[PDB]
């Protein structure tokens, strides 16, 4: 059974809602169970306190970033880096999950949750997850990005952990 | 007032085209790589006696956007061609932008630079005549440079403000 995890978002620390994923175990077991541990937090570093640096309206919400926290860092429980599992999964539309990266065989902790199809990306990011519950609090982050991305207030992960 | 100039830094993902940006505006260095959604700047200088001002644009690298520059190559008036000396293969990709530079805008004479960026590093793979070779066939400046060490980075930029100057006479 595909676990599921849950986001605490913030704005300016200020409490917006709760989102959950449900994580493909079942297609891409290494790259869910890298998101389900970096959301616990168990091996002692994971996306609690992390910011979502990146949002463009009509595309797309990233994250993930706890090693630098200024959109160029991150890191798996496997290494700094570890390969593209597969490309199986598409990103089809609203709440896909799906691993950031600086090129092939380049995924550390970053991702990004798609506000609309990103069918482009298939092939290039691996699609391990999807929002189940809250996506009014992603789309309710939305108006706090921008055309290039830069965030007007601080979104933050204030908690996370699996259900 | 002063002149403005519309600067557009153009090149392969990596190159430093950012790099090259931020030492001319905030004067630092950092080794991390943030690539660029698309960034704008605004600076004042002097250039040859005359105070102007440079509004830069920083563009992507990323290769899959290469079907959305038209715009931002018809509102620009002069391009940093921005390759790193240790990447041969992004400066076979300068070509290309010329190409498309000239094409968009429907003329064999737009304001450009030939930037060979990253000269600190000890890797180099393109040699410094093979640059002034293509440069001199383009009938433009090139200037190598490092965001590191600074070097060339005021060069890069004020010349491509004369290259626009020329062309306006
Ligand atoms: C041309 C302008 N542009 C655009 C773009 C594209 C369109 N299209 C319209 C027509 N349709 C059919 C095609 C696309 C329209 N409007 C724009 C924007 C709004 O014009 C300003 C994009 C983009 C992406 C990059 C650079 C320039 C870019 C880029 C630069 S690094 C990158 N991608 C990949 C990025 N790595 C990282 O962060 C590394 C550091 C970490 C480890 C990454 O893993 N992720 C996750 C997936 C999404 C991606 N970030 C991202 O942010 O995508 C932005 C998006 C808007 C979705 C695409
Ligand atoms: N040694 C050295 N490294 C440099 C130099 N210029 C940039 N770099 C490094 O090369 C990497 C890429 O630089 P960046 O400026 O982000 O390049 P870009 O052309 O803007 N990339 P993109 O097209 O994705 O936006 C960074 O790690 C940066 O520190 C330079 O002159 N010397
Ligand atoms: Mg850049």
């Amino acid at each position: 059974v595909n676990p599921t995890v849950f986001f605490d978002i913030a704005v300016d620390g200020e409490p917006l809602g709760r989102v959950s994923f449900e994580l493909f175990a079942d297609k891409v077991p290494k790259t869910a169970e890298n998101f389900r541990a970096l959301s616990t937090g168990e091996k002692g570093f994971g996306y609690k306190g992390s910011c979502f640096h990146r949002i463009i309206p009509g595309f797309m919400c990233q994250g993930g970033d706890f090693t630098r926290h200024n959109g160029t860092g991150g890191k798996s429980i496997y290494g700094e880096k570890f390969e593209d599992e597969n490309f199986i999964l598409k990103h089809t539309g609203p709440g896909i999950l799906s691993m950031a990266n600086a090129g092939p065989n380049t995924n550390g902790s970053q991702f990004f949750i798609c506000t609309a199809k990103t069918e482009w990306l298939d092939g290039k990011h691996v699609v391990f997850g999807k929002v189940k519950e809250g996506m009014n609090i992603v789309e309710a982050m939305e108006r706090f990005g921008s055309r290039n991305g830069k965030t007007s207030k601080k979104i933050t992960i204030a908690d996370c952990g699996q259900l | 007032s002063m002149t403005e100039y519309k600067l557009v830094v153009v090149g392969a993902r990596g190159v430093g085209k950012s790099a090259l940006t931020i030492q001319l505006i905030q004067n630092h260095f950092v080794d991390e790589y943030d690539p660029t959604i698309e960034d704008s700047y605004r600076k004042q200088v002097v250039i040859d006696g005359e105070t102007c001002l440079l509004d830069i644009l920083d563009t992507a690298g990323q290769e899959e956007y290469s079907a959305m520059r038209d715009q931002y190559m018809r509102t620009g008036e002069g391009f940093l061609c921005v390759f790193a000396i240790n990447n041969t293969k992004s400066f076979e990709d300068i070509h290309h932008y010329r190409e498309q530079i000239k094409r968009v805008k429907d003329s064999e004479d737009v304001p450009m630079v030939l930037v060979g960026n990253k000269c600190d590093l000890p890797s180099r793979t393109v040699d410094t005549k093979q640059a002034q070779d293509l440069a001199r066939s383009y009938g433009i400046p090139f200037i190598e440079t490092s965001a590191k060490t600074r070097q060339g980075v005021d060069d890069a930029f004020y010349t491509l403000v004369r290259e626009i100057r020329k062309h306006k006479e």
